């Protein structure tokens, strides 16, 4: 089959820039267009520009002239050749430019059809773009009232933290919101876990805050009171 | 340039109903494209030129249209068939319409949670307040503080569609300095909702058990 | 009674057997001679649908040319890939001659003799015939050479104009020639010589022509946005040595009409190159050293090769920057008007 992959997830300051690549295979370089497209998050798509890498030629959209250029690179590879790497280079990054960046590719089936029928997209690629720097996040509790239990996660950057019970041993009744955004340009998200009200006195709660990208782990216990 | 409107953006849709969406594109005379998308993963093309199957795609997934008109047609939903769906003409993109499950009854139910001590000892406290389901999707989530109606302080966090039981929930959280909090006693949530015959108010005097 | 279809074409020409040229060779043992007598039957009251972009005839030719090019034009070293082919170089005799392709028994080529004919639509007035007419294998980018001119008017050819990844083909109505010389004494530095008062001339026709497809909007060139040397300059190739030429003066939008001070002979900077990108898609390729002398290439301008450059044009104006990079749009530049139908 055909694939299309990406490198990591970015975060930048604003004025920076950004290279992404997006490896492919399954298919015959030469022979297809590659498009870049970015999931504008809350603004749908997009469309960044495409390039065929014939002879590297590129169409850039009109209102992205003078920031963005594009490039590829063949496979070095004598026993896997007809492979090779797409690049997208971001320069000026603002508060706009904070979406999740797709190469894609028209899928191989009919010749009629216009140079836009995106079939293959890559696992795509999240970027950030801010002032802020990574920082771990703090966890208080949302305790039960004597009259459900759980975990607000505040100020930490970036994206993304993954939040489980007991090392993943109740998850039923477990409720973990989306982040938000703070104006502090800091993230907070709150997670939740409706329990019986019998079982507040015999049974132990834990919630399992992760996150990667600052390296921390935390081990939280909610109890009342 | 095209003007391309994916109106109306969301409908309920019971399992085993069809969707007719409308893609009423500016200027005609070109086709269409079609992507389903489940939030956190990658879009999936559908249909490509007005009204044709992508390779490997289950054929309850119907396309057609002519003129300035388009629509897609879904033949018994699936479990999997929920998400977002997007059209394209070219270099111009839509919007998206969000698929939901249906029933669901109305009623909302809250908890409430005071800020910790420990949080208190950074200089802030963060007040949640914590709803289950509550469809329809219009809230009217009310902070007093003392009988002071707040705003513009507060923030939201909602969708969240489980399949098991195709219930919601939603998250208010209050933002105040360590000085306003112990500057007053009672801390209440209104929320006012169309499946509440009255507005249910949970709420807690700072200090106390 | 007919029917569109699709068979193996053969080529003629008036190749001679005593030439040493690189075309005349190869015309030698894969043509037959050209006909003496060519007929042409005028089809009355009938009616017929052509596209110039699903054409079979397009991609044999391009499948001669290949063959053309890769049983005479072998460079010194090349890549395989991950590894190198080292092959012999000596220096050839490269002219270009005319090309006819024709139908085996039981097949035609009808043509389209609609004098505004821009590839695409019906014609009224459809002729049969044997064989095409004389097409010059001349491979380039950004300019067409020593091609065919439009019957009547500049025509604006594309498979969809609204389409920007669809390449525009600028069918010339009048030709202007492109004096090209490395003079004999920095070996590799040569220039093209240009008449200036001429070529804004017929540019300044072009960019009305181009304004009635666009709804009556300002039309402004600029230089490519990226790509390979053989893209982003004028490439081509004259007495077997790889020319590439800055265009950027070529496009002076500036000058065009109007302010009016802008005449006169346009020399653009051209260099030799030994080490090339192959437009077969094969890679790269070193050459030996050029020729002693002075190598000049006389040739006409027929044709441009365009891409609009698109995206959210919230401003009235459509930018177009030239690099065609498709060598079988060169050709399609030439079989526009002519499709294989099979008789009954
Ligand atoms: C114009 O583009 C559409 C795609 O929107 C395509 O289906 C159509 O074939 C194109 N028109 C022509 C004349 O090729
Ligand atoms: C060519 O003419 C046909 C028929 O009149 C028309 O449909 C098509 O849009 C024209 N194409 C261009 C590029 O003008
Ligand atoms: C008929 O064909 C001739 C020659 O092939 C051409 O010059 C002429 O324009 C055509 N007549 C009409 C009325 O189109
Ligand atoms: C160059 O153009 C002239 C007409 O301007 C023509 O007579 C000549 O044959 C052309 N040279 C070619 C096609 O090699
Ligand atoms: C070339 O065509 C244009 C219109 O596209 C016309 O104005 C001009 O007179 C033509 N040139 C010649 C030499 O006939
Ligand atoms: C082309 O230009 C060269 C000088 O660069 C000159 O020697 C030659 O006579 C010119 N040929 C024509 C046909 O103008
Ligand atoms: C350019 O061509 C024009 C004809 O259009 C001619 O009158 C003029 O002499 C030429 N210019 C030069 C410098 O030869
Ligand atoms: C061509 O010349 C222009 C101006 O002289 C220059 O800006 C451009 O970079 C050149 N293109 C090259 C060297 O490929
Ligand atoms: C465009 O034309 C003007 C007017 O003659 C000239 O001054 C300028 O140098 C030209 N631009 C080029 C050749 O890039
Ligand atoms: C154009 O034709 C002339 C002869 O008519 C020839 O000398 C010249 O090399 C040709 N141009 C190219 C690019 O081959």
């Amino acid at each position: 089959e055909v694939q299309l992959v990406e490198s990591g997830p970015v975060m930048r300051k604003p004025g920076s820039s950004m290279k992404i690549s997006c490896a492919t295979s399954g298919y015959n370089f030469r022979d297809f267009s590659i498009h870049w497209v970015r999931f504008n998050r809350r603004y749908g798509f997009e469309w960044i520009g495409w390039i065929k890498p014939m002879w590297g030629a590129v169409n850039y959209a009109r209102q992205l002239q003078g920031r963005v250029s594009m490039s590829r690179l063949f496979s070095q590879d004598l026993y896997y050749p007809d492979r090779g790497t797409a690049y997208l280079e971001f320069s000026g990054l603002t508060s706009a430019d904070t979406a999740d960046y797709f190469c894609v590719r028209r899928g191989s089936s009919c010749p009629h059809c216009g140079d836009f029928h995106f079939e293959h997209w890559g696992q795509g690629t999240a970027v950030v773009v801010s002032a802020a720097s990574t920082k771990g996040p703090s966890v208080f509790p949302l305790a039960p009232s004597s009259k459900a239990l759980g975990c607000l996660v505040k100020d930490y950057f970036p994206e993304p933290v993954t939040v489980s019970w007991n090392s993943g041993a109740l998850t039923s009744g477990v409720h973990t919101f989306p982040a938000v955004l703070q104006s502090s340009g800091l993230y907070s998200l709150s997670s939740v876990v409706t329990v019986p009200s019998s079982s507040l006195g015999t049974q132990t709660y834990i919630c399992n805050v992760n996150h990667k990208p600052s390296n921390t782990k935390v081990d939280k216990k909610v109890e009342p009171k | 340039e095209i003007v391309l409107t994916q109106s109306p953006a969301t409908l309920s849709l019971s399992p085993g109903e069809r969707a007719t969406l409308s893609c009423r594109a500016s200027q005609g005379g070109n086709s269409l494209n079609w992507y389903q998308k489940r939030r956190g993963q990658t879009p999936r093309l559908l249909i490509y030129d007005t009204s044709r199957r992508a390779s490997d795609i289950p054929e309850k997934f119907v396309g057609s249209g002519s003129g300035t008109d388009f629509s897609l047609t879904i033949t018994k939903v699936g479990p999997e068939d929920f998400a977002v769906y997007y059209c394209q003409q070219f270099e111009f993109f839509g919007l998206g319409t969000t698929l939901e499950i249906n029933r669901t009854v109305a009623a909302p139910s809250v908890f409430i949670f005071p800020p910790s001590d420990e949080q208190l000892k950074s200089g802030t406290a963060s007040v949640v307040c914590l709803l289950n389901n509550f469809y329809p999707r219009e809230a009217k989530v009310q902070w007093k503080v003392d009988n002071a109606l707040q705003s513009g302080n507060s923030q939201e966090s909602v969708t969240e569609q489980d399949s098991k039981d195709s219930t919601y929930s939603l998250s208010s959280t209050l933002t105040l300095s360590k000085a306003d909090y112990e500057k007053h006693k009672v801390y209440a949530c209104e929320v006012t909702h169309q499946g509440l015959s009255s507005p249910v108010t949970k709420s807690f005097n700072r200090g106390e058990c | 009674v007919w029917k569109d279809a699709d068979t193996t074409l053969f080529c003629a020409s008036d190749a001679k057997a005593h030439e040493t040229e690189v075309h005349n060779v190869w015309a030698t043992h894969a043509c037959v001679p050209t006909d003496p007598n060519p007929q042409e039957i005028h089809l009355e009251n009938v009616t017929e649908n052509f596209n110039m972009w699903k054409n079979n005839m397009v991609e044999q030719m391009q499948e001669d040319v290949i063959s053309l090019w890769d049983q005479s034009l072998q460079p010194c070293v090349k890549l395989t890939g991950g590894s190198v082919i080292k092959q012999a170089c000596p220096k050839i005799s490269f002219d270009p001659i005319p090309i006819h392709y024709c139908t085996p028994a039981g097949y035609v080529i009808l043509k389209c003799n609609d004098k505004n004919f821009n590839g695409t639509g019906p014609c009224k007035n459809v002729s049969s015939v044997q064989c095409t007419h004389g097409i010059k294998p001349v491979v380039s980018t950004q300019l067409l050479l020593n091609g065919s001119l439009a019957e009547e008017e500049i025509i604006i050819r594309s498979e969809n104009l609204t389409n920007n990844a669809k390449t525009i083909i600028v069918h010339l109505n009048k030709s202007v020639e492109i004096n090209c010389t490395r003079p004999s004494n920095d070996i590799r530095k040569a220039y093209c010589e240009i008449n200036g008062t001429k070529w804004n001339k017929v540019l300044k026709q072009v960019t009305e022509k181009l304004k009635e497809h666009f709804n009556n909007k300002t039309i402004i060139f600029q230089p490519p946005s990226g790509g390979d040397l053989e893209i982003t300059m004028h490439h081509f190739n004259c007495r077997g040595e790889f020319f590439y030429c800055n265009t950027t003066q070529l496009f002076n939008n500036t000058c065009i009409g109007n302010m009016k001070g802008c005449n006169g002979t346009i020399t653009l900077p051209c260099k030799i190159k030994q080490i090339i990108n192959m437009w077969q898609g094969t890679g790269q390729a070193m050459y030996a050293p050029p020729i002693d002398g002075k190598i000049n290439c006389v040739s006409n301008i027929t044709g441009i090769l365009l891409t609009r450059d698109g995206g959210a044009n919230n401003t009235s104006n459509e930018t177009f920057r030239p690099g065609g990079g498709n060598i079988k749009d060169n050709w399609r530049s030439e079989l526009y008007k002519y499709k294989v139908v099979q008789i009954e």
